[PDB]
């Protein structure tokens, strides 16, 4: 079974945050989208256990 | 070889800008002057004439102007400033909403 | 007392795309297809960049108004006593700079006109191209005037009109003038960052068809010491806004011109 | 009689091509620096 | 010079050029060069409204020449002939060389450009464009050819010579016929006749010369 | 001269024939007929080459 999503950013936005902040506003991006996968996942297996 | 406006006129020639807030899908929605429609106009309004985008600084322009030909009363409109022109860059937004025009650029 | 004039960047943005083959019959036909089009999206911004200075500047200048010959906004010029009509014009274009010397204290550094107003202008004599004085003149002055002044055409807004207003950089902050532009280009990875914005390439997934645009980012704020005759007195002072800004600005003065029509 | 009513031309030669576009004049209109933030704030 | 009368654009304006032509008398002496230059300079930024080139030259007939000098503003000078190429009647303040027809029965005032913007950028009101190829030359300068034949009866020498070129009209010029087409006749001049964009022509009226 | 459009000088009501026709040219009525020949005019093995004289 498959699980997967998408952040959809403006290009306006990567450099205003790049001028103003200095984070790329990729990585930090994509980031968020790699960890909330892998953080569902984890729960997914903590919870079948609870649940079996 | 030529560079032209979404309208295929020479850029050079027409005097208008597209990629901004005047937008090109925006010039539909835009009403022209005529002889009646000048006199409906209020402050914060937007017209056109020969495909510039002009913003009504004063409700009622042209109501103290005597000019009768409608591209002089004009021109009288924006030295008096009843009326701008409006050609300006977008609020950075205009482009963001993904429900976005772009203006095109033609040869 | 320092007061600031605060303005967001406002952005401009243009798409072209060329279809496969099309493009290809650009090389067939003699033109680099790849750099023609980027050219020809930089070209048609650089174009409205242009316009947007020209017509911003119209409507910030402060008008002209002598309750001797310009209360209309404009001056009435001419073909009788032929010297006469463009010397008139000349005489306002020295009574707008002395304005702006007493109002902002600034030197009102340029002049531009429609090409019509700047032909007017030229008719008095009392202009010179001299190629010999070009170092002066960017190569983009019409000429120049006894008074000092470059002229400059414009002949992009439906207005014919003569403007005197300023342009001076003292050195590393004291930079005055009317309108700014002021481009944003920090954060936007560039290959000779001079060419300011920067271009997208997508390429359709159904057709597929190259599609290219082109981005531009910049304030075109006010000067200071500025403030619409609404607030009069605030200390923070939106350098945009021209629905109130319009109009009010000791750094540039409009006068229009009136002429008889051209026969079309 | 080999005459031009009886010689074809394959390829005209372009001579030359004619871009015309604006001069455009703004740098000697507006006194500029760059902005590094999206937003500018000039003091007076 | 014929060729350049009647392409380029007629200048009318409802003040002081209809018909075609400015009138200039003798009256109020320099004002009568005075109101020709200003119709130098309105052509001139005329032609850069409308077509974005700069007006590189003027031409005038002979004494239309002479009204334009009678204002100042126009000068010879020698010092300063670097930029008349040895042609020009003089310079004018408006920065373009003035060179006479002194040939077409016509009395007036073109102005128009000619600019070379590099190897294949050549912009001009009529581009002449000779034809040499394929002449094998004496003197690859001269353009076009000699040939002698003599006669077959008396054996008297008998010369000649053939000169080829294009003369186009220059691109955006467009008949008022198709008034937009893909491909442009640039010849033609029946149809391409008082149409073009880089060029404009204000006749003069003057009175006559007493033979 | 050539001309451009039917009936020139159906508008010219100058008497002079000389200035008549010059405002012909001006107002493009008529336009001097100054133009170089097709190639074919002297590729007809009978044809007029202008002479040269002094």
């Amino acid at each position: 079974k498959s699980r997967q999503l998408k952040a959809a950013y403006s290009i306006e936005l990567a450099q205003d945050l790049r001028a103003v902040h200095g984070m790329d506003a990729d990585a930090e991006l994509s980031g968020i989208l790699a960890t909330e996968i892998m953080l569902e996942i984890n729960r997914e297996v903590v919870d079948w256990i609870n649940y079996s | 070889i030529k560079y032209l406006n979404p309208d295929n006129e020479f850029t050079f020639k027409t005097g208008a800008t597209y990629a901004g807030e005047a937008g090109y899908v925006d010039r539909e929605q835009i009403t022209e002057l005529t002889e009646e429609s000048k006199l409906t106009l209020n402050k914060g309004d937007l017209f056109k004439y020969n495909n510039i985008v002009y913003k009504v600084l004063e409700d009622t322009p042209f109501a103290t102007i005597e000019e009768s030909d409608l591209e002089l009363a004009l021109q009288i409109a924006i030295v008096l400033l009843k009326v701008r022109l409006f050609s300006d860059a977008a609020s950075t937004s205009k482009f963001e909403s993904s429900d976005s025009e772009i203006a095109d650029a033609r040869f | 007392q320092i007061n600031k004039w605060q303005t967001a960047v406002k952005s401009r943005k243009l798409k072209t795309g060329i279809t496969v083959e099309l493009a290809q019959d650009l090389e067939a036909n003699g033109f680099d297809a790849p750099n023609f089009l980027e050219d020809l999206l930089a070209t048609e911004m650089a174009d409205e960049i242009n316009k947007d200075i020209l017509q911003s500047l119209i409507t910030v200048s402060k008008r002209y108004k002598v309750t001797g010959i310009t209360d209309s906004g404009f001056i009435d010029l001419s073909y009788a006593s032929a010297p006469e009509a463009g010397r008139s014009l000349y005489r306002m274009v020295c009574e707008m700079v002395s304005h702006i010397q007493k109002e902002s204290t600034y030197t009102a550094t340029f002049c531009v006109a429609s090409a019509r107003a700047a032909a007017i202008l030229a008719a008095s004599g009392w202009l010179k191209h001299k190629p010999e004085d070009d170092k002066y003149l960017s190569q983009n002055a019409y000429g120049f005037l006894a008074n000092g002044l470059p002229l400059y055409c414009d002949t992009n807004s439906p207005l014919d009109y003569v403007i005197v207003g300023v342009v001076e950089n003292i050195g590393e902050k004291e930079i005055v003038g009317s309108i700014f532009y002021a481009p944003y280009t920090e954060g936007l990875d560039l290959d000779d960052p001079e060419h300011v914005g920067a271009f997208k390439v997508v390429v359709d997934p159904e057709s597929l068809q190259p599609s290219i645009g082109l981005l531009v980012r910049y304030a075109l704020s006010a000067n200071p010491y500025t403030v619409a005759k609404d607030e009069k007195e605030a200390r923070i002072i939106d350098g945009g806004d021209m629905d109130k800004m319009a109009g009010r600005s000791d750094l540039s003065v409009l006068l229009g011109v009136k002429l008889p029509k051209i026969i079309i | 009689s080999t005459t031009t009513n009886s010689n074809s031309i394959g390829r005209p030669n372009l001579v030359a091509l004619t871009r015309a576009t604006t001069k455009l004049i703004y740098s000697d209109i507006v006194a500029t620096q760059r902005t590094n933030q999206p937003v500018a704030a000039f003091y007076g």
